[PDB]
């Protein structure tokens, strides 16, 4: 047998899936979602991490000149000077009083813990979904990991189940994203080669290994002060921490649908949104014939309390007439209310009780307490806690049956104005009528 | 390394129409952050230093608020309004404005 | 109420009763060690002040 069906995708949420075969007694089906977890597809673009710069003591020679070449180094920078004059802890360093040059240089390469604190720059793609769900009906209790793909099929029982795609194509991450220890981050970056001092991104690397690096810091090197024996030189500070005194507010505290966001790998957890489609294929060695079922007979349906509030708040007792003891499964075949039990006994006694929950001033339903079928109908009062620390575990819907009190106030007011317009229609046709024959 | 942090005071709640009020009695400055979980989220985030008291609104969707050091809370607010929905025409008029005013 | 005005309230100064509301709560000691952790809310007096 063959069944198809569709499911909220919500945490928590039970739902109860309802199959039924000609020569077979009702099953129900027990569908919960434990978690969810959504991961985008990553390539790297360049990491970053802060820098130091490495400067070489002096060049200084005694009567004489000397000319630099250029390095194929990070911001190499290299600057000759003329008409120096050195000083030390003696005395002067050389004769020549003007005939003296000092060589200096630096340039900048990746600090000593790039490895352990860095940045990366990604770009997020097409995203994948997978889903941790339990299932349950029988005498079967498993939970199983499927990909919400519509391609992985699992085995429960015997049973196949063939889960997705989800109905909406949604993702938090937008196309450029910044990963940090375990912060995400919407944010857009300068691209390779392009960065710009005192920002994020004024150093590059492909990788965190690799041998070639691109930085752009603004190095310039200054005149030695008069006697004396230093190279200054003046630098605008890293750009990463700038990025990371005012980078901003993190995705984690910005996501909608409460999905929680963490990394290693980048994923997002428990997201409430769309449908899944579920598609199985049942032995029939899971059913019960309709020899060996109970017959229900002369069945009809009350409510003792109602109130719609987040919890099961309403009770409904069924009575019946029965030939022999069993198990019968018992469902709602409407959306307004949804059941607890999935299951319930059945005695000659005459009167098994139902909890439920409800969101609508006046629900009704549907129940089926196996082969039988009757209809409910009731009346709720709102609750008086503000506040509750759980989840609703009602489908959301708020309009009133058609009997209903307000509609039922509506239907007669409505009835009555129309029979009033009915009978004007017709005292009008009837003095046209006599008016024309004449 | 593992080194040591020490978790804030849990604050004071007090309830409301779809809106709740805290306490907080800050030791240190602290964190305090808070979102809503439907299609378009209200954040916030701000360094506490003094004791103060903030409302926070509280949809049917949900709401969830980061004190400190603390793990997250999350709330719900129920479908809860005046008048009586099984009254005279009136009644159930005040009943439904109260839950939903503009379509009502 | 907790942390406002008015959380320890006594008769008289000589009084044998009190009425104090401060949210006490306990917690389980860390492993390995020998202590009682609890979380109050500060004195409402001192805010008041
Ligand atoms: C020793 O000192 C003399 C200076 O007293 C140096 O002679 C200078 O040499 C440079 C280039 O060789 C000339 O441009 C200067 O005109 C010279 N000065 C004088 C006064 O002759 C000499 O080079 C020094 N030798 C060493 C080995 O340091
Ligand atoms: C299913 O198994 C889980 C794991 O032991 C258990 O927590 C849960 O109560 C079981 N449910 C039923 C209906 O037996």
């Amino acid at each position: 047998y063959e069944h198809s069906t569709v499911m909220p995708n919500v945490v928590g949420f039970p739902y109860k899936a309802h199959i039924e075969r000609p020569g077979y007694s009702p099953l129900t089906l027990q569908m919960q979602v434990v978690e969810t977890s959504l991961e985008p597809t990553l390539n790297l673009e360049y990491i970053t991490c802060e820098y130091k710069t490495v400067v070489p003591s002096p060049y200084v020679k005694c009567c004489g000149a000397s000319e630099c070449s250029t390095k194929e180094k990070p911001d190499y920078q290299c600057k000759v000077y003329t008409g120096v004059y050195p000083f030390m802890w003696g005395g002067a360093y050389c004769f020549c009083d003007s005939e003296n040059t000092q060589l200096s240089e630096a340039y900048v390469d990746r600090s000593d813990v790039c490895r352990h604190d860095h940045a990366s720059a990604y770009k997020a793609h097409t995203a994948s979904l997978k889903a941790k769900v339990r299932v349950m009906y029988g005498n079967v209790n498993q939970t199983v990991d499927v990909y919400v793909n519509g391609d992985h099929a699992v085995t429960i029982g015997g049973t196949q189940f063939i889960f997705g795609p989800l109905s909406s194509a949604w993702t938090p991450f937008d196309n450029k994203i910044v990963v940090y220890k375990d912060e995400v981050f919407n944010q857009d970056f300068p691209p390779y080669g392009s960065g710009q001092p005192g920002r994020f991104g004024d150093i590059q690397s492909r990788t965190v290994e690799s041998n070639d690096l691109y930085a752009n810091t603004a190095l310039k090197l200054a005149r030695p002060s008069p006697g004396m024996v230093h190279v200054p030189y003046t630098q605008t500070p890293s750009g990463f921490k700038y990025w990371l005194k005012e980078k901003g507010t993190a995705l984690n505290t910005k996501a909608p649908f409460g999905c929680q966001i963490k990394t290693n790998p980048v994923r997002a957890m428990n997201c409430a949104v769309g449908n899944i489609p579920v598609s199985m294929n049942l032995p029939d060695s899971a059913f019960t014939r309709i020899v060996e079922a109970p017959t229900i007979i002369d069945l009809t349906c009350t409510v003792a309390t109602c109130t719609h509030s987040s919890d099961f708040g309403g009770v409904l007792t069924l009575t019946y007439k029965t030939d022999k003891n069993g198990d019968c499964s018992v469902h709602s075949h409407s959306n307004v209310a949804t059941l607890q039990e999935a299951t319930a006994k059945v005695k000659t006694a005459g009167k098994v009780t139902l909890h439920f929950s409800t969101a609508s001033a006046s629900p009704s339903f549907v129940v089926s307490l196996c082969s039988a079928r009757a209809t409910c109908s009731a009346s709720c009062e709102p609750p008086k806690d503000h506040i509750v620390p759980y989840a609703a575990s009602h489908s959301n819907v708020v309009f009133p049956d058609m009997s209903g009190t307000a509609l039922s106030w509506v239907q007669k007011i409505s009835g009555g104005l129309g029979a009033f317009a009915i009978g004007a229609i017709l005292v009008l046709v009837v003095v046209t009528c006599i008016g024309l024959r004449r | 390394i593992t080194c040591r942090v020490p978790m804030a005071r849990e604050p004071t709640v007090i309830h409301g129409k779809r809106e709740v009020t805290l306490h907080l009695h800050p030791d240190h400055p602290t964190l305090f952050s808070y979102r809503t979980l439907g299609e378009d989220p209200q954040y916030h985030e701000e360094w506490v230093t003094a004791a103060v008291e903030r409302t926070i609104p509280v949809p049917v969707d949900g709401m969830e608020y980061h004190w400190g050091n603390n793990d997250p809370v999350r709330l719900w607010s129920q479908l809860t309004t005046e008048g009586k929905p099984h009254g005279w025409p009136h009644q159930i008029v005040q009943y439904y404005y109260g839950l939903y005013p503009a379509a009502t």
